[PDB]
């Protein structure tokens, strides 16, 4: 509680379900559930506690996803436990690692100063994001809410962690999913068209929007609504062809859309933007979902070559965070890419 | 349902053409 100590029987987020007593203190409300910050008594480490109503007749979707995951670029589920409310009401409590900053907050610092994030950080943040996406996608899990607000950031170590799996779902080919998902600025165009048979490549579109935003200093597609979101995309990429539209949603064959020319892609970004950043962005923000890079292919992109330099260091004089501890799971979509991904000095 | 969305999109694109 506030300055009381609360002791609960909680299950560790990894391994078998053997609950044990866990104590925490210093609860403070941060913000469809409720989110608290707390301190674990045994270690003093700060945690976030997400508390949501949970019906006993089914298992929490977010919890079942979180328990599968163990990756340095994904927020850790330390524990989970259940608590009470209204007659027979039960809350699920997800005890997550607490990280003080996000990419949203850090990038907003540079915007208000009218400045741009130095590209070394763009490389570091996007690389770790793509690693987290390769990892979750290897399980069939789509995050469905990739945006700067869901990218935890430790500014001292430059470690990035993907968080807020409340929208995430295991996508199964042949089973429909909801189309009004993802935050609007980062929503893939096939979702805007109302596709229900989409794939994990919607996360790659969202990541491309994040990369563009970090390069630009503001969201690249600031739509006023679902339809205006697509208009904003079209103002940059031009009208999708009839073919690209069919690849996004095959239900628009009786319609011919006005032809808008694409903006010159280099003129979208500031003059000195690295060409490899622009090239990577163009391979993420593709209308045709199957044309987008996979997360693992994105990690191998030339834009991240600086991160594989043996002499690379953070601007604060510290070593780079873990970048090359790839697992078989993470590499499973294209294992030979490890020849690029793991440099000789990292073996 | 596509018919409603497409008609809206066509008008918004004509306003920028
Ligand atoms: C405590 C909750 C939080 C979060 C929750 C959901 C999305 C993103 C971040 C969160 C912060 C710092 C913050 C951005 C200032 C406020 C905040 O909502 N750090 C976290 N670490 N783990 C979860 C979090």
């Amino acid at each position: 509680g506030g300055s009381k100590v609360t002791t609960v029987v909680a299950t560790p987020g990894q391994g078998p379900d053997r609950p044990q007593e866990v104590s925490y203190t210093d609860t403070k409300v941060i913000g469809f559930g409720v989110v608290y910050q707390a301190k674990l008594c045994d270690s003093g480490e700060l945690v976030a506690i997400k508390k949501v109503l949970q019906d006993k007749r089914f298992k929490n979707r977010e919890l079942q996803i979180m328990r599968k995951l163990d990756h340095c670029n994904i927020v850790r589920l330390r524990y989970f436990f259940y608590s009470s409310g209204k007659k027979d009401e039960v809350y699920l409590n997800l005890v997550l690692d607490y990280v003080p900053e996000t990419v949203y907050r850090v990038a907003r610092h540079y915007s208000r100063a009218k400045q741009t994030l130095p590209v070394i950080y763009v490389k570091l943040y996007m690389y770790q994001l793509f690693r987290s996406l390769a990892y979750i996608h290897s399980f069939g899990i789509c995050h469905r809410d990739i945006k700067p607000q869901n990218l935890l950031l430790d500014p001292d170590t430059a470690v990035l962690k993907l968080c807020d799996f409340g929208s995430a779902k295991q996508l199964v080919r042949g089973e429909p999913n909801v189309s009004y998902i993802c935050s609007r600025y980062y929503r893939a165009p096939e979702l805007i068209f109302g596709a229900t048979d989409y794939t994990s490549s919607i996360d790659v579109w969202s990541a491309g929007c994040v990369l563009a935003e970090l390069l630009l200093g503001q969201p690249i597609f600031p739509g006023d609504s679902g339809v205006d979101q697509l208009v904003e995309i079209i103002k940059v990429l031009g009208t999708p062809t009839r073919e690209q539209i069919r690849e996004m949603n095959p239900n628009y064959t009786e319609f011919k859309f006005p032809q808008i020319k694409a903006h010159p892609w280099t003129k979208v970004f500031r003059p000195r933007t690295p060409p490899e950043a622009i090239a990577l962005c163009s391979r993420l923000l593709e209308y045709t979902p199957t044309a987008r890079l996979t997360p693992l292919e994105a990690c191998a992109h030339s834009f991240f070559d600086e991160l594989r330099d043996p002499n690379v260091k953070l601007p604060n004089g510290r070593d780079t965070p873990a970048l090359f501890n790839f697992t078989t799971q993470e590499l499973s979509s294209n294992p030979p890419l490890a020849t690029i991904l793991i440099p000789p000095h990292a073996r | 349902e596509p018919q409603k969305f497409a008609e809206e999109l066509i008008h918004r694109l004509e306003a920028v053409q």
